[PDB]
């Protein structure tokens, strides 16, 4: 928090403990899937997959292996979006929606595209 | 000799007779560990080396806990004998009661005790967070072990342990503040200084605000013509 | 310690096959006897069918668990759940119907009334926040007759209070009711298929065809039997609800 | 009837008294707070210089 | 040490040997320099029975990692009872082994 | 008539004028709390800002 | 016995008359130390 | 048998039968949970619980580090309640009160402080 500020701090946190109490519930996972999990469980391992997915993007350097541009998120964009994202604001969006992608304006647009909407 | 090179240097750390002056050199060596292998040689030979290791793992560290000591693991081999007596009343099964509470935990993944040993767990795992560059005195600390191992946190959400405990050593520190100086100069709690943190942790839960607003004080739809709907049959024609 | 570790993995995962593998098997069986206890049932309901069909089409369509409510405001909805939770999407399921169906209900003014049988369920809506008025439990393994007995009296007697209750007010009774009595569970179509189903046991409603030959006798009078009788039907399709979701949970 | 509105207005007077004693606690409160920390602040100025 | 967690469940003497044993950025170093740190009143009192003098011995350590250190001793203020034996990783084996 | 339905009327009025004013005394109380709270956090908010600003003007 | 075990109690016949049987020549093979039995008694026991 | 004698050989089996399957099931209660078991099983886990906690005990030279001082227990008394613990006597007891203790004086006094009763 001294160098990236407080809400930048707060937002990586929460983010790593979601990622990592996703890590966590791997082992009851990888057998019985989310059914057996709780409610609070659940909800985290949903949300820790949308995290997961969003924090990829279409590189620049992709392009030449897929075609797509790349796009350049800034970084109080990068923090309010993740900051959104550990509320659990886009439940309702599904998983794909977030995948490869940049910022919120691309989150809306590939919603939209997979028949939801932000 | 490679357990040699650690022992022979770790060694020379001690606490000398009052005969040799009664100085005394403590040591706190530093092991990185790889993949978490406490295992590996040399972790093996430092831990068999010295007084005890505070264990800190990256699981804990995510997780939020942070120091991310591993309390079923960490020890400490002086014990009681390194604490002031405050410390030892407030803190005396604090190691232990974490141990066992973290078993259940895993466990339990129920009776009145197991949900009252869960609860008083997280909220002492809750209490015992600390961020960097942060550090309390010890009767700062002893009032904040107070306060988690004599059930002053139960009233209190699980979210808002941190801050209750930081608004209460603020308001102790403001007004009320002889309790620390009693603490500082006799290093142990008094019974009418437990008595005044007791009343004085009562009057600030009173005045005590929780995050969610409580008081702490002691989808799309079926198409409606998929509603399959039950219905008595008539052998009528309709009128 | 990697290997020893490993090892003690590899152990943990083989108990865990194994007793899987046994649950899979029971379930199997488990899934026979519910479907026996389907058929064994079909009869009576098929048969008190032609019971009510007949005493309605001798009598007067007037009675209080037929007729809507003017200005509906508070539709019962009746969650069938599982006790146990080794079922993978049952309960899942059934309370994603639940909410498609609170959600219309509040779609028109309808603040539904809460039942739940099971207890997953429980543990779902308590996250949720939302109140139960009343549960059972302990018998969706395999549910017996007098279960579905006391579910459909206890949601009749709660629909039947709601005819006095004037708004927000109880009325004369003094217990407020409910306006629908609406039941969610899973209908067992077959091994593959088990889709969670939302239906309105109450109020009833009424069809007709045009056809007599001969006219049945009724003892006292067509009335008093149409009353006597239409509370069984609805506890009969309660407990084929409950067979239903036992079959569709194994 | 009587004893309610009695007592509806009794709870309001009593009220009104423990909103102002917990105000004036709170006050009392923030202005320590606020000595206490600014000690604190002359004091890290100090270590600086 | 200042930290609840190892004053209270896994307390340190003076002449006592604690072992900090983690992983890469598990905070050892931040427990280690927090109690540096937290000898300042100690100091501060005059009294030697009471005082703590430190030493720091960065053993294989990038040679900016001891400056940040070193600074975060500064601002603390522990610069003052405190000595920073630097072997970093471009030394020789020899000042690696030698330094503790 | 009107005498048993006032009965009645003033019988439901006691009862939820009960509950009224216990509800009252709470809210009052917890917007008290609040309030205080607030105070208390904006007083801090306050000291850390002037703690904050002394140092960097020390400091400059 | 060990593979119906490991799966176990509402089995088919054969399969609980199979585990009460392979309980019960479990409980056969357990012997105390130093009672080493005759060839003769053996064949009786596990008879 | 020869030696400790009959009792105490089949108190010491027994216990040890019981923890045995305690640690089979242990993997079964960590993944599925402990509603899964039988409830000969479920009983077993109980007692097993109570069992481990009742081996650990309040040691004179563990005053140190806890405070707490030391207790020392018969055999004849430790044979009695460890042959009462296998076969359930005590399963209405909470497992915290089997938790450093020395014989089932201790036992009964801790029950009593967590509201349960001998
Ligand atoms: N109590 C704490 N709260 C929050 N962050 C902390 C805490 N303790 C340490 N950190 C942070 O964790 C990170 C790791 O700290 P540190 O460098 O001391 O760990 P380390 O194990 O010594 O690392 P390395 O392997 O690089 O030597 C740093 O960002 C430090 O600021
Ligand atoms: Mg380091």
């Amino acid at each position: 928090p001294a160098i990236v500020g407080d809400e930048h701090y707060r937002v990586a946190q929460e983010v790593i403990r979601i990622l990592q109490r996703y890590k966590d519930l791997q082992d009851i996972i990888a057998i019985l899937g989310i059914d057996e999990l709780s409610e609070e469980d659940k909800q985290l391992v949903n949300r820790a997959r949308r995290i997961e997915r969003f924090l990829s993007q279409n590189m620049m350097a992709a392009e030449q292996f897929t075609g797509q541009p790349g796009s350049t998120v800034p970084l109080k964009e990068t923090i309010e979006a993740f900051d959104k994202l550990t509320k659990g604001e886009f439940d309702h969006l599904p998983e794909q929606a977030f995948f490869l992608i940049g910022g919120l304006d691309d989150l809306a647009k590939k919603a939209e595209s997979l028949g939801a909407k932000l | 000799d490679v357990f040699y090179l650690h022992s022979r240097l770790l060694e020379r750390c001690a606490k000398l007779s009052d005969e040799l002056g009664g100085g005394s050199m403590t040591g706190l060596p530093i092991i990185e560990t790889k993949a978490n292998d406490i295992s590996a040689f040399i972790p093996t030979n430092v831990i068999s080396i010295t007084d005890g290791q505070c264990f800190l793992e990256s699981d804990l560290f995510n997780q939020g806990v942070r120091p991310a000591i591993n309390v079923g693991v960490s020890v400490s081999r002086v014990g009681g004998a390194a604490q002031i007596k405050a410390m030892k009343e407030v803190a005396g099964s604090l190691r232990l009661d974490l141990s066992q509470y973290r078993e259940l935990e895993a466990f339990a993944a129920l009776d009145a005790a197991s949900k009252a040993q869960l609860d008083r767990g997280a909220r002492l795992v809750e209490l015992l967070k600390q961020p960097q560059y942060s550090p309390l005195a010890v009767e700062e600390q002893v009032v904040a072990i107070f306060l988690g191992t004599q059930g002053h946190l139960d009233s209190v959400p699980v979210e808002d342990v941190q801050r209750f405990e930081s608004e209460l050593l603020e308001h102790v520190k403001a007004s009320h503040s002889d309790i620390f100086d009693g603490i500082r100069e006799t290093k142990k709690l008094s019974e009418e200084a437990e008595e005044k943190l007791v009343s004085v942790i009562n009057e600030f839960k009173k005045g005590f605000q929780a995050s969610d607003g409580s008081s702490v004080v002691v989808a799309e739809a079926l198409d409606p013509e998929d509603l399959e709907k039950e219905s008595v049959k008539v052998r009528k024609p309709a009128p | 310690a990697t290997l020893r570790e490993l090892r003690g993995r590899i152990r943990s995962a083989g108990s865990i096959k194994k007793i899987t593998k046994a649950q899979e098997l029971i379930a199997t069986s488990r899934i026979a006897k519910a479907q026996a206890r389907v058929e064994a049932a079909r009869p009576y309901a098929a048969e008190i069918t032609n019971m009510l069909t007949e005493l309605a089409g001798a009598s007067a369509l007037d009675h209080p668990l037929l007729v809507e409510r003017k200005q509906p405001k508070r539709a019962g909805v009746l969650v069938v759940s599982s006790d146990r939770g080794l079922c993978g999407a049952y309960n899942a399921n059934v309370l994603r119907r639940a909410e498609e169906l609170f959600s219309l209900l509040r779609d028109e003014g309808k603040d539904p009334v809460l039942y739940v049988v099971g207890r997953k369920a429980l543990g779902y809506f308590s996250f949720r926040q939302r109140t139960v008025v009343e549960s059972w439990t302990g018998f969706s393994e395999r549910p017996t007759y007098e279960n579905a007995r006391e579910i459909a009296d206890t949601l009749v007697n709660a629909f039947m209070a709601g005819a006095d209750d004037e708004g927000d007010d109880a009325g004369a009774d003094g217990i407020l009711g409910v306006d629908e009595l609406h039941i969610v569970f899973t209908e067992f179509r077959s091994m593959l298929s088990q889709t969670a189903v939302a239906r309105r046991a109450a109020p009833m409603e009424v069809e007709y065809v045009g056809e007599p030959r001969t006219l049945y006798s009724f003892e006292p009078d067509p009335e008093t039997l149409f009353d006597a009788l239409l509370p069984r039907y609805i506890a009969t399709r309660v407990y084929a609800a409950l067979l239903e979701a036992a079959a569709s949970e194994s | 009837l009587a004893d309610a509105d009695a007592m509806h207005a009794k709870a309001l007077a009593d009220a009104k008294a423990e909103s102002e004693k917990v105000t004036e606690e709170a006050k009392q409160d923030s202005e320590r707070i606020a000595a206490q920390l600014s000690e604190q602040a002359g004091s890290e100025a100090e270590r600086i210089k | 040490t200042g930290i609840k967690a190892i004053d209270a469940m896994t307390p340190i003497g003076r002449g006592q040997r604690q072992l900090i044993i983690g992983d890469r950025k598990t905070g050892k170093t931040a427990v280690c320099v927090d109690t540096i740190l937290n000898q300042r009143e100690a100091w501060l009192t005059g009294d030697p029975k009471q005082q703590v003098r430190c030493v720091y011995v960065a053993i294989g350590q990038k040679g900016t990692t001891i400056a940040s250190v070193k600074r975060a001793l500064e601002e603390g203020g522990a610069m003052e009872y405190t000595t920073i034996v630097a072997a970093p990783a471009s030394d020789a084996a020899g000042f690696k082994w030698l330094a503790p | 008539e009107a005498m048993l339905a006032k009965t009645a009327a003033d019988n439901r009025k006691s009862a939820e004028q009960v509950a009224a004013a216990q509800a009252d005394y709470e809210k009052e109380m917890a917007e008290a709390r609040a309030q205080a709270s607030a105070l208390r956090d904006e007083a801090r908010a306050a000291g850390r800002s002037v703690v904050d600003e002394k140092r960097a003007q020390a400091s400059g | 016995y060990r593979e119906l075990e490991a799966f176990a109690s509402d089995l088919d016949a054969a399969s609980k008359a199979q585990l009460d049987r392979g309980a019960r020549l479990v409980e056969l093979l357990k012997q105390p130390q130093y009672s080493p039995l005759a060839v003769e008694e053996q064949v009786v026991a596990i008879f």
